[PDB]
């Protein structure tokens, strides 16, 4: 399921900002 | 209303023109614990000796800010935060600096990040997500009327207070601009495609960000996700999005209008402005004046065990504030 794929992804925790 | 912002914009302009400086000093507070850590510093729960009040102190290492070339962005953050005043924006209480760091003392929002509750519960129901979305809608209308673009909406930057209402924090990328800007900044999952494509952009990116937020709250996962940001970027510019089967048709229609790659068709950026959003069907039951006055009963109230309670925040590795005997980058942060 989409949820399954999300929970298995490496971006489920706090997301950091980008500066570039 | 249309004239509430009148008065509002007047108070902002005075504080924007002539900003407050050095309104406290480090020895007035007792540092207690870390609430959230970041790129150039952290946020700690502190306690004001003279009054006994708890606050949230953001500490920025000057040397680190300069290294990552965030001087202008940092000055922006403080200059704007000290000038704004809205029921759903975190209140900046004090600000000052020393040889090594920059400090911003704000009100302490004890409920924790919306992020933490969102991940724990899984997802919020539509009326619950609508409650929170309504608040952002009014805040962005307030912010845009002052020529400010937020640029960093995400559950991690939204705190729930004792009433269950939200307070927007972190103005790291907030900027006052009439026209368009070009900085690639924000958080991957929430970046509008025109930011990625480097076309130059305006306030429309915030409304895009709102579509992503509402989607995440209701689905429990962002519309565009992957393991690596570049992969995420690829997805965003395609605009191809799928909706959970449980999303109401009214919600799907609002999101198709917010998550629109063509600014010419993006809600919030049309002749009717914010009203295209406020008058949408999904918001029909929402009484905007009741939200603003905070009289609506919040659907979720975080558990509170007295002030100075940090139960709603995960734990972090503690560090000791380091203050050099030599002034660091004094000229760069003269206006702070
Ligand atoms: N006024 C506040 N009250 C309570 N917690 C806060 C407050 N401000 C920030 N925090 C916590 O600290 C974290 C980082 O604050 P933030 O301003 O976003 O720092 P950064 O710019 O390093 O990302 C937030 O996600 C939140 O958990
Ligand atoms: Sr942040
Ligand atoms: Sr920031």
């Amino acid at each position: 399921t989409t949820y399954a794929d999300f929970i298995a992804s490496g971006r489920t925790g706090r997301r950091a900002s980008i500066h570039d | 209303v249309k004239e509430f912002l009148a008065k509002a914009k007047e108070d902002f302009l005075k504080k924007w023109e002539t900003p407050s400086q050095n309104t406290a000093q480090l020895d007035q507070f007792d540092r207690i614990k870390t609430l959230g850590t970041g790129s150039f510093g952290r946020v700690m729960l502190v306690k004001h000796k003279e009054s006994g009040n708890h606050y949230a102190m953001k500490i920025l290492d000057k040397q680190k800010v300069v290294k990552l070339k965030q001087i202008e962005h940092t000055l922006n953050e403080k200059r704007i935060l000290q000038a704004v005043n809205f029921p759903f924006l975190v209140k900046l209480e004090f600000s000052f600096k020393d040889n090594s760091n920059l400090y911003m003392v704000m009100e302490y929002v004890a409920g924790g990040e919306m992020f933490s509750h969102l991940r724990r519960i899984g997802r919020f129901s539509e009326p619950h997500a609508r409650f929170y979305a309504a608040q952002i809608v009014l805040t962005f209308e307030y912010l845009h009327s002052l020529d400010l673009i937020y640029r960093d909406l995400k559950p991690e930057n939204l705190l729930i207070d004792q009433q269950g209402y939200i307070q927007v924090t972190d103005f790291g990328f907030a900027k006052r601009v009439k026209g368009r800007t070009w900085t690639l900044c924000g958080t991957p999952e929430y970046l509008a495609p025109e930011i990625i494509l480097s076309k130059g952009y305006n306030k429309a990116v915030d409304w895009w960000a709102l579509g992503v937020l509402i989607y995440e709250m209701a689905a429990g996962y962002p519309p565009f996700f992957a393991d690596q940001p570049i992969q995420i970027y690829e997805k965003i510019v395609s605009g191809k999005v799928r909706f959970p089967s449980h999303f109401s048709s009214d919600l799907k229609d609002l999101l198709r209008n917010l998550l629109q790659v063509d600014l010419t068709k993006r809600f919030g950026n049309l002749k009717n402005g914010v009203n295209d959003i406020k008058n949408h069907k999904w918001f029909a039951t929402t009484d905007w004046i009741a939200i603003y006055q905070r009289k609506v009963e919040a659907p979720f109230i975080p558990k509170f065990k007295g002030p100075g309670d940090t139960s709603n925040f995960d734990d972090y590795e503690e560090e000791e504030i380091r203050v050099s005997i030599n002034e660091k980058c004094g000229k760069e942060f003269t206006e702070f």
